Order: structure tokens, then sequence, then C-alpha cells
């Protein structure tokens, strides 16, 4: 489609091409160069066809009545015209605020929940390891990620200015350190059962040098890059293919998760039949569910999905899955991970009699 | 032969019985009812040391009341400030499956041993300050399991081969040998004279013993499992231990008999380390249910319990002065407590 | 801050680098338990792994597998009571269970000691690996006829071998059947308490065989595997 | 002081009937598992049965499964092995050992060669006349 | 794809096109008089 | 075998631990009960120490 602006300067262009019985001097109604004029003239002029709107099929019937002068059938009016032939949207704003709604909820859900294990987390001391650290860490960057997206959805929407291209960026960057954070979630953890073990839990700064920096570089990149080639407008707008610099890296990570995901999986049911039936089936379920909104794999639907039209049964039955999923897995991580765990509720029993004895 | 000497010794046995019966005129319970109680007392941890890597197994006071020494089995005894929490020394050792250590009263050399059955010896004053073996006792077929320092040149060592004796730092070799025990001695402790001590083993029995002359001269059996602890009263003349039996006896050794049995129905885990106060009044004794329990020398009522460790308390110790208690944990952490008001 | 504490204060420091560098070198190794009776071939196997690397009170051979370093204790002069320093070893990575599997008369006692170390309280947590040694000696008493485990265990004349049994292939079905019982008789002990948190990796072993340093390096492999899963409650 | 006095014994001709006692005293005897040891002549000592604390759960070695039977009674404090149909090679000094702790369900070192715990045994020997 | 930056990829279309037609709008009632 | 030996001994110290002076109970308590109550206020467990003077704090 083009821009208002584009339509606008498209306009002054058209305007500034013709910038300086009795045949009549055109009229030019602020839209169209038609120097038609003449003693009973029908002039049927096509539609403008220089405008994306008014479909070009068709003419602009007008006329310089007889004598060359522009017909008025309407009292005290200036002129007539059938300026209508060319000009002969709710669903999609009902849709697009219907996904706004249940994301928001879902990602005001999950920070709460994210906030209050991170709290939990924070204040018992025994629960301080490599994994309860990297656990941390996915929650931090889940809460940052949804607090970026209610300020983008907030400066945005209810011409390039600074906050715009601020917060675009800044929610960029916190969505890609958080699929970044939950690819090191399932690194380590392949690590911890393969290739590593009998190593170390402690590539630990690597891990978060990995989760941290390259997001921020890949991000400056794809800003430099908007900020040099197009720079125009707001960054929420795609300008070309530069849009897959963001995206080819997270769905890399994506796909490279999801190859953990399947290994682990492989490793569990392994292992299960070593030590030894419906009970190992029920418990490898179990496990698999439990790990499933570790590594995300509910990406793994619409991964390879492109760029369908909005007024299509794909495109929104992926934004539905999405919008939901993606929102409530955090909600769904927090309580796993910090009320499921079995450290964490003998750490919150133990304090919790503590208390009340002394009290 | 054998059938007159069970015969000999039954009869001396029942004699004994009888002699300890009939002075039994009055037990400490019923006399103790007309004394205030302590009611409940509450202490809170002042000082966490952290740094050990594995479960702590036994620890030790110094005179001054500001150093202590704590014995793990990673291999490592460090030495704490309990004012600051700065460490003075890392003392490596060769045996990494250390049991117990000893701090000299006069601050000077520390000891330490556990399965490897030698006592080694360290120097805290050496003249460069580098801490190194001064003398390695060697001789018990057994594992060391406690030891104390009676004074710069002579120790008393317990091992598990039911037999303790007197070492002497400056040669190296026994002076005196004490047996008598038939089950691996635990634990022991020196009387404040350090004339008299009294020594557990694994035998439900628990034997006094004179470090001049090496003669036994009491033996008390009230305990009903192998006696793991042992504490002297500040005065010298009773002492109170603990058993896997989740109960602690005070002994006299005047009376020759016990005093005072500490337990109670909810606690079925057994004990692990006890200790006197600087007035005796408060018996706290650590408990394998991951806390630790005081209980009243006089009204054998559990005043007040000291909880806040992952693991079984393995050692506890008091200042001379009173000023805090220490205790050791499994979990690699020793918290010091202290009461305020 | 004085003089005095800075320099207290830096003498600490120095201390934590150095208890900071001995902890990466301990949780950089790991520990191991030798146990098992005297007619066992333990001393066999400590020769056999102290050769090729790969009064006393306790003994250690340190031996390294694919640049893991293994330390495996055995004890040497201690008294017969074992219900107090066995404790010491409740953090260890397993418990190398050597048994002698032609001694018939004494598979009892073996089994009774397993029985307790299994069963104990602080040893709840920590594996044992049962190395079934002195395979050679059992085949070749099978093989004689002369003592039958009938009478020593008279359960076995019901017994069968399993289904999922790998017998070598040169291995007569009666060698195999006598094995796997043994195995089976181990297991029974072993499985009959434990709620998962600690499991048993039998194997045969003849006291000789190169393999036992593999053996024990797969063994503590998927125990550390299994420990760092539990953390995560997957199994 | 905790003392076993065990009880019953003397000559038994084979494959008779002969039952075994022992008095338990100075501890709880409800909250200690029991367990039966024997020396045989020239042999050490080897484990024979055990019974836990209620008499739930009950075991026996190999060589006498069938043969004996063990029994606990809370109330009187006593022991009894009841032994039927004797072999010969039962000839050996019956003792009868407790386990060291309370509450627990491993007995360690109860067949050790100086067990605490344990009483002075009687002599049983299987011999035909 | 990323379903997030495609979404907001997909609401800016719709917000400016709607201003390229309620431009349109006003430039047709404008010249419905003038 | 050194049985004989061992119970010899034993009989041997049965006898020296026999003949003591034994003191009655009530008597053995009331020396630690005084004592306790003389020491009582020298401890610092069992009554609270100001903070001022108290080392850790
Ligand atoms: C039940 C929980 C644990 C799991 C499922 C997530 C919940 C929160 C989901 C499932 C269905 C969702 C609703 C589906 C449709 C709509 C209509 C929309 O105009 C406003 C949001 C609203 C009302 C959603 C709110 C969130 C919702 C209730
Ligand atoms: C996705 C990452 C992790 C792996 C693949 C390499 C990345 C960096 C590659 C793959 C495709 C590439 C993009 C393909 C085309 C264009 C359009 C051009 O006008 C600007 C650069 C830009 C936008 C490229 C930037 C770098 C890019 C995103
Ligand atoms: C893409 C989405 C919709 C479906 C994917 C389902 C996943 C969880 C399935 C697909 C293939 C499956 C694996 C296939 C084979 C095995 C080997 C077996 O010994 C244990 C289970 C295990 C390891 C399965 C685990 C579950 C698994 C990974
Ligand atoms: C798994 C790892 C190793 C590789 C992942 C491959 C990624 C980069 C692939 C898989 C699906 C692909 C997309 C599939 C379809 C389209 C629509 C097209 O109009 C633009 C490119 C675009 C949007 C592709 C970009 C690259 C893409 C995202
Ligand atoms: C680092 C922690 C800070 C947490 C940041 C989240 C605080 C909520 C901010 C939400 C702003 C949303 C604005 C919506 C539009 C408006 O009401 O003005
Ligand atoms: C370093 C900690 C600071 C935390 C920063 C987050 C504070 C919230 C800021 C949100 C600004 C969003 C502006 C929305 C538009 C508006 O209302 O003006
Ligand atoms: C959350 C997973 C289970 C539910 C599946 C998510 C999508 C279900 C329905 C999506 C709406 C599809 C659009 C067509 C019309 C409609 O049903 O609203």
């Amino acid at each position: 489609v083009m821009t208002k602006e584009e339509q606008i300067f498209l306009l002054h262009r058209a305007q500034a091409q013709c910038e300086k019985g009795r045949p009549c001097l055109p009229e030019w109604d602020h839209i169209l160069c038609w120097p038609l004029g003449a003693p009973g003239e029908v002039v049927a002029v096509p539609c403008p066809d220089y405008i994306y709107d008014f479909n070009h099929k068709g003419h602009a019937y007008r006329r310089c009545d007889r004598n060359g002068s522009w017909e008025l059938v309407p009292g005290h009016n200036r002129t007539w015209a059938n300026y209508s032939e060319c000009v002969k949207e709710t669903r999609e704003r009902e849709v697009f605020d219907r996904l706004a709604m249940i994301y928001t909820v879902g990602y005001s859900v999950s920070l709460a929940s994210l906030t209050v294990a991170v709290l939990i987390l924070a204040y018992f001391r025994r629960l301080h390891c490599t994994r309860n650290y990297i656990h941390m860490h996915l929650f931090l960057s889940f809460m940052l990620r949804a607090v970026s997206i209610f300020v983008k959805d907030a400066v945005l929407y209810s011409a390039g200015y600074a906050g715009c291209r601020v917060a675009v960026t800044f929610f960029l960057y916190f969505l890609a350190t958080n699929y970044y954070w939950i690819l090191v979630e399932g690194l380590y953890l392949h690590s911890l059962i393969f290739m590593a073990f009998f190593s170390e839990k402690k590539y630990l700064w690597g891990f978060t040098v990995f989760g941290w920096g390259l997001p921020a570089v890949f991000v400056a990149v794809w800003v430099s890059v908007r900020a040099t080639l197009a720079n125009t407008g707001c960054w929420d707008l795609s300008s070309g293919n530069k849009k897959w610099i963001i995206q080819v890296p997270i769905l890399a990570s994506i796909v490279l998760n999801f190859i953990l995901f399947i290994n682990i999986v492989r490793v569990l049911a392994t292992k299960l039949r070593e030590t030894n039936t419906r009970q190992q089936y029920r418990k490898l379920l179990k496990s698999t569910l439990v790990l499933m909104p570790l590594f995300g794999v509910h990406y793994i639907v619409f991964m390879a999905t492109p760029y369908t039209e909005v007024s299509g049964t794909l495109w929104q039955v992926q934004m539905h899955y999405e919008m939901l999923f993606n929102s409530f897995q955090g909600f769904f991580v927090a309580i796993i991970y910090c009320f499921c765990n079995g450290e964490v509720q003998a750490e919150i029993k133990k304090s919790w009699s503590r208390w009340t004895l002394a009290l | 032969e054998l059938d007159q000497l069970r015969q000999e010794a039954e009869q001396l046995k029942n004699q004994i019985r009888d002699a300890r019966k009939a002075c039994a005129d009055a037990t400490l319970s019923q006399i103790t009812n007309n004394i205030d109680p302590v009611g409940r007392i509450q202490m809170r941890t002042r000082r966490t040391l952290r740094g050990h890597l594995a479960k702590i197994y036994a620890m030790h006071w110094g005179t001054d009341s500001r150093l202590l020494v704590s014995a793990s089995q990673d291999g490592k005894l460090i030495i704490w400030d309990s004012y600051t929490t700065n460490k003075v020394h890392a003392i490596p050792l060769r045996s990494s499956w250390v049991m117990t250590c000893a701090y000299a009263p006069s601050g000077n050399y520390v000891a330490c041993g556990g399965l490897d059955n030698i006592c080694s010896i360290y120097n805290l004053k050496t003249r460069e300050g580098n801490v190194r073996v001064s003398r390695e006792l060697a001789g018990h077929t057994g594992y060391l399991s406690c030891c104390r320092f009676l004074d710069d040149n002579q120790i008393v060592t317990s091992s598990g081969d039911t037999t303790c004796a007197l070492w002497d730092i400056e040669t190296g070799q026994q002076t005196t040998t004490f047996t008598g025990h038939t089950g691996d001695v635990m634990s022991l402790s020196l009387a404040p004279d350090t004339r008299l001590f009294v020594s557990g083993a694994c035998d439900a029995s628990a034997k006094l013993w004179d470090v001049r002359e090496g003669m036994c001269r009491q033996t008390f059996t009230g305990h009903e499992s192998d006696i793991n602890a042992i504490c002297f009263f500040p005065n010298g003349n009773a002492f109170a231990t603990g058993s896997d039996d989740a109960t602690c006896r005070l002994f006299d050794l005047r009376a020759d008999q016990e005093l005072m049995t500490y337990s109670h129905d909810n606690i079925i885990c057994g004990i692990t380390s006890v200790s006197f106060s600087k007035s005796g009044r408060l018996l706290l004794a650590g408990y394998d249910d991951f806390n630790c329990n005081v209980w009243d020398a006089l009204k054998a009522d559990r005043a007040g319990v000291l909880a806040g460790h992952d693991n079984r308390v393995s050692c506890l110790g008091v200042t001379d002065d009173g000023m805090a208690v220490a205790t050791g944990s499994w979990d690699s952490f020793l918290k010091i407590w202290n009461g305020s008001s | 801050l004085s003089a005095e504490d800075k320099a207290a204060v830096e003498r600490s420091k120095m201390i934590e680098k150095q208890l900071q560098k001995d902890k990466q070198v301990y949780r950089a190794t790991h520990r191991l338990l030798l146990l098992g009776a005297d007619n066992s071939g333990k001393s066999t196997i400590v020769k056999q792994m102290r050769i090729y690397h790969v009064t006393s009170g306790i003994f250690e051979t340190k031996f390294q597998v694919d640049k893991v370093n293994f330390h495996m204790f055995d004890v040497g002069a201690q008294r017969d009571e074992r219900r107090k320093w066995i404790q010491c070893f409740n953090d260890v990575t397993a418990i190398i269970f050597v048994v002698d599997s032609s001694d018939y008369n004494r598979l009892q006692e073996a089994l009774n000691d397993f029985k307790s170390i299994w069963n104990n309280r602080w040893l709840r947590t920590i594996s044992v690996i049962l190395f079934l040694n002195k395979q050679d000696l059992l085949a070749e008493k099978v093989l004689a006829g002369k003592s039958k485990i009938e009478d020593y265990f008279p359960e076995f004349a019901r017994y069968t071998t399993p289904e999922d049994a790998t017998p070598e292939p040169g291995e007569d079905p009666r060698v195999t059947r006598a094995k796997y019982f043994i195995r089976d008789e181990f297991l029974r002990i072993s499985t009959a308490s434990g709620d998962g948190r600690h499991y048993c990796y039998p194997h045969f072993t003849c006291s000789v065989d190169t393999e036992n340093a593999r053996r024990i390096f797969n063994d503590c492999r998927d125990i550390i595997q299994r420990m760092h899963l539990r953390q995560y409650e997957l199994l | 002081q905790v003392q076993l006095q065990e009880s019953g014994g003397g000559l038994v001709q084979p494959g008779g009937s002969l039952r075994l006692s022992c008095a338990a005293s100075g501890f709880t005897f409800s909250n200690y598992k029991m367990n039966w040891v024997r020396q045989a002549p020239g042999k050490g000592l080897e484990w024979v049965s055990d019974i836990s604390q209620s008499g739930a759960s009950i075991s026996y070695t190999g060589s006498v499964k069938g043969r004996f039977t063990i029994s606990r009674d809370n109330a009187k404090n006593t022991l009894y092995l009841q032994m039927n149909s004797l072999k010969p090679e039962d000839t050996a000094v019956y003792y009868c050992a407790r386990c060291p702790a309370p509450f627990t369900r491993d007995c360690f070192d109860v067949t050790s060669t100086t067990y605490a715990y344990r009483g002075q045994g009687t002599q049983v020997t299987v011999s035909s006349h | 794809s990323v379903s997030e930056i495609q979404l907001m990829h997909n609401l800016g279309k719709h917000l400016n096109s709607m201003e390229r037609v309620e431009w349109l709008r006003k430039k047709l009632q404008d010249v419905h008089n003038f | 075998t050194a049985s004989i030996a061992q119970a010899r001994k034993l009989v041997e110290q049965l006898k020296m631990e026999a003949n003591i002076d034994r003191i009655k109970v009530s008597k053995a308590a009331a020396d630690l009960m005084a004592y306790c109550e003389a020491h009582a206020k020298e401890d610092p467990l069992l009554t609270p120490v100001p903070a001022s003077e108290n080392p850790f704090r």
C-alpha cells in the first residue's frame, strides 16, 4: 500500500505538473489535470489512476453544461460533477483489538507470576545455583519483554520521533534476549546431560554473554541498517527485506532449541528404558509436557509460516495461537519452575514453619 | 574355669548394683521442683561461617574465645575469626577423611585426624608463619575419633580400636595406654584440671580414666545404645553423654550413677554433640533432625531449639566465656548462636 | 578500617582465592569407595587399575579415564565394626561392591552385607556398583558339578534363565543360568526398596579384564546424568 | 546395662525339635530389631534369621528357610526361635544379637567378631546317639 | 515467523492505510463543494 | 585363646570399682544445684548480655 505521505507527495507532484459556445478553462478539482472544456462538453474523464484508491476503472463524469460552463443543479452552489464513479476495515480492527486484549492479559499474568517467582528465588539463599541463576535470568527476560511490549503499545498506539524508534528498538532487543535465554536454557540442559557433565556447570559467564550481547549485536546491526538505508519515519513499518536481520537469528534459535528438545526427549526415553510399562509411558509423557514450555516447542508450529495476508484463515489462526501460547508461556514456566519445584516448596514450608514458631 | 569367672563377675556386678541402689535416696528431679524454671530461651545466628566444601565433622574453640578451628572431610582445616569472620589459616590436610580436630590451649598448635589413624599436629607460630606438620603420631589400629590437647607436649587420643593412648609430641611415642572398652571410642572430655577425663564407646558404657595413673576408676552404663557425645560438668564432678537412643543422661562421679535423663517422645533421632554452658544450667545437645535443642540440666525440660541447619549438627562447642555457641552441620556451613535481651 | 584489619582482610581474601582454587580442583574430581569381603579379588582389581592408571587406616588409588580423575579408597586397616566409619562415605559418587560369585557358602554373607549397605540411613542416596567378580571360578565350579547351588539356595531349583539374557557366545546354559540367578538374587535385594533415588549397576567381572575402568567410568557418568536430571524433576 | 541371656540347648536327636529363648533387659525391646546368629564349630558367625519391631516382616536364611520360626513377644520382651527337623550340620552355638540403633532397618554389624549388644549364646549339638 | 514483529507490521499498515483513506475522504468532502 | 585372660581382667576391674566411697545422690545433686546457682550470673547464655558488651553484634 502507499503511505499517506507518499500519496500527498504524489498529489503535490501531480499539482505541480500543471502548476501554471465557449471553451471553458478546466476546473482542477484539487485532484487531476483535466483540461477539458467545450460548448456542451460531457467530460467522462477516467479515474485518477495515480491515487491508490479511486479504482482506475470507469470515469469521473463531470460536465461543462451547455456553453462550456460548469453545470450546477444544486442551488447556491459553485458546480456539479458526478465524481462518485471512482469512490464506488472494521473486521481487521476488531481482530487486532481482540489480539491486543488477549495477549495483554496473558503478558500481565505472566509478569505478575514471574516477578513473584523472582522475588521468591532471590529471597531464599539455599536455592542459589547455576540452574536457579539461569531460571532467574529467564524470568527477568520474560518480564522485560512484557514491559517492553507494554511500553511499545503505549508509545505507538493510543514522524520519525526519537521515542518511537527508541521504544521499537527496545522491544526488539528485549524479545531477542528472551528468545536467546529460552535457547540458552536448552543449551545448558544439553550440556549438563551429554557432552558435558564430567566437565563444569560454569560456562555460566559465557552463557550470559551469549544471551545478552549477540541479541544487542544484531539489534544494533539492524538499527544501523535502518538508520543508514531508509530511516523513514517510525521503525515499526517494514521497508524491504531488512526485517529478516532480527527474524532469521530468532528462527535459527527456535529450530536449534527444538532439535535440543528432541535430543533431550530421546535421552530421557532411553534412560527410562534403562531403569524401566504403562507407568513408564505416563512418566515420559509427564516429563515431555513439563519440558515443553521450557524449550518453547509451540514456536515450531508456525516457524516457517510466511507473511500471510490479514484477511486469511491461516493468518488469523496463527495470530490467535501465537498471541495465546507465547503469552501464557511465561505463566506456565513460572508455575512449573517455582511453585511445582520440590526444593522451592520445601524452602517455603521451612520458612513458614520457622516464622510461625518464632512468632 | 570360665564358668566360675563369669559367676564371680555377675556376683560383683550385682554387688555394685546393690551399692548404687542403696545410695539412691533421692533423685535430682524431685528436689529441683522448687527451683525457678529457665523458661523459653531464644538465640539468633550472629555469624555464618562458610567456605567449607564437604560436611563439617568436628570443631574446637580456643582458650581466648576468639579463634576456632573447623575440620571437614574435604581435606582442609580452616581457622575462623569468630568476631570478623576473617580466616586466619587454611591448613591443607594430607588425609581427606578427617574426623576430629583440636586446638591447643596456648594457641600454638592444632591437631587433627580421622580414618587415616594418624594424628597430624600443625604449628601456627612457625618462624615464617608457614604452617607445617610438626609431629605425626602413628600406632593406632583404628580411625581417630577424637583428640584433646592437655599441654604443648602431651595429647590424649581416642581410636576405633577400643583403646586410648597418651601421646608425647616431643618424642612422638605413647606414654600411657588406656584399655577396657569393647566398642569404638567416639569422643572424650578432659576435666578442668586435666587430671581425669571420661570417654564413651560403642558399648553403651562410659569410663573414667586417670591421666597420671592410667587406671579406670568408674564405669557408667546408663545408656542403651552407642555413646556418640560427652561433655564434662564445669566443676569436674559430673558429665553428660549423648547416644543414638535420643536420650541424654547426666552421670555423677561421687554417686557413681545417673542423675537425670533428658528425652522427649517426639524425638526419636540420635544425638550427635553435647556441651555444658559456663554455669552448667543449660545442656545444649545436637540431634540428627537438622536442629539442636537446649535442655534444662536441673528441670529436664526443653528450654529452646537452635534450628536453621540443612543437615545433622555433627559438632557443637561453647566458648570458654559462654559468649556464643558454635554448631557445625554436614551442609558445609557453621552457625554461631548467641542470645540477646 | 585500621591497618591491622586491612591486613587481616587481605589475608582472608588470599585464603578465599586459595579455597576457590581448591573448590575448582575438588569439583573437577570424583571419589569412589571399594567394598567387599576378604575372599573377593579387591586387591586384584586395585593392582590392575594401578599398574594401568586407566596402621594405615585407608588406602587411596587414583586413576584417569577420558581425562577424568577418579579416586577409589579401600579399607586396609580398620576394625570389623563398620557402622561408624561407613557414614563418612555418605556423599561419594558410587560404592563399588565386589563379590566372590564362586563362593556359594559365603554368598549369603555378601547378600547380607549388600542389604545392610543398601538400607542404611545415610547411604539412601548413594549408588552401589555391584561387580560379580571371579566369574571364571564360578563357571569352572558349575561345569564340574561337584557343588550345586540348590543346597545353599533351595529356590534355585525353580529359577529359569531370564529372557533378556546376553550370555557369552561360548558359554554353557548352566553357567549363564547360575550367574543370572545370582544377579537376580542381588537385584531383588537392591530393588526391594529405594524409591528410585539411588540405583544399582550390576556387572560381570573377572578381576583381570581391563574394561573395569571403562565400566566404572560409564557407571559414574550415568549416575551423574541421572542426578542432574533429578534436579529438573524429569525422572 | 544391656544384657541378653539366651536359653535352650543341649543334646537333641537329628530331625527332632528344639525351642530356644532369650531374655531381653536394659532397653525397650519393642524399639529394636532382633537378629539371630550362630557360630558353627570351625566356622565364623553366620546370620540365621531376623524379626522386625512389630514382627510384620520376617526373613530367614536359605539354609533354614522353612525349618526355623522366629517370633517375639513385645509384652514379655522375649525372643523365640522354634527349630524343628534339626540336622547334624546345624550344630552351633546360637547367639542372640540386637540392632545397634532403634527405629532403623539395617543391622550393619550384628554378625561381627566382637559385637557389644549380644548374649553369650547356648550350646546346640545335633548328634544321633 | 516472529508473530509479534509481524503483528506490529500488520498494524502499521492498517493504520497508515486508514490515514490514506481518511485523508481521501477529506479531499472528497473538500472537492464536493470546491 | 585369651578368653580366660579377659575374664580374669574383668573380675579385677570390677573389684576396683566396687571398693569406692560413694556419695548419696541427695548430696551430689545439691552440689550441682549450688554450683549452677553460684555461677548463674556469669553465664551469658542463661542471661543475655547487653548489646554494648556482647561481641557478637
Ligand atoms: C484458563 C487459563 C489457565 C488458560 C487459558 C487462557 C485464558 C486466560 C484465555 C482462554 C480463552 C481466552 C479468552 C478468549 C477470547 C476473548 C475475547 C476477547 O475480545 C477478549 C479476551 C478473551 C475474553 C480471552 C481472555 C483470555 C482467555 C480466557
Ligand atoms: C539469522 C542469523 C543469526 C544467521 C543468518 C545470517 C544473517 C545475519 C543474515 C541472513 C540474511 C541477511 C539479510 C539478507 C538481506 C538483507 C537486505 C539488505 O538490504 C540489508 C541486509 C539484510 C537485512 C541481511 C542482513 C544479514 C542477514 C539477516
Ligand atoms: C511438533 C509437535 C506438535 C509434536 C511433537 C511431539 C514430540 C514431543 C514427539 C515427536 C517424536 C517423539 C519421540 C519419538 C521417539 C522416542 C524414543 C522413545 O524411546 C522415547 C520417546 C521419544 C524420545 C519420543 C518423545 C516425544 C517426541 C519427541
Ligand atoms: C533451523 C536453522 C538452521 C535454519 C532456519 C531457516 C530459516 C531462516 C527459514 C525457515 C523458513 C524461512 C522463511 C519461509 C518463507 C519466507 C517467505 C518469503 O517471502 C520471505 C522469506 C521467508 C520469510 C523465509 C525466511 C527464512 C526462513 C525463516
Ligand atoms: C524495571 C521494572 C519496571 C517495570 C516497568 C513496568 C511498569 C508498567 C508500565 C506500563 C506503561 C503502559 C502505558 C499504557 C498507556 C498509558 O496508560 O499511558
Ligand atoms: C532503570 C529503571 C527504570 C525503569 C523504567 C520504566 C519506567 C516506565 C516508563 C514507561 C514510559 C512509557 C511512556 C508511554 C507514553 C506516555 O504515557 O507518555
Ligand atoms: C490454545 C490452543 C487450543 C485452541 C486453539 C487456538 C485457536 C482456536 C480458534 C482460533 C480462531 C480461528 C478463527 C476462525 C473464527 C473463530 O473461531 O474465531
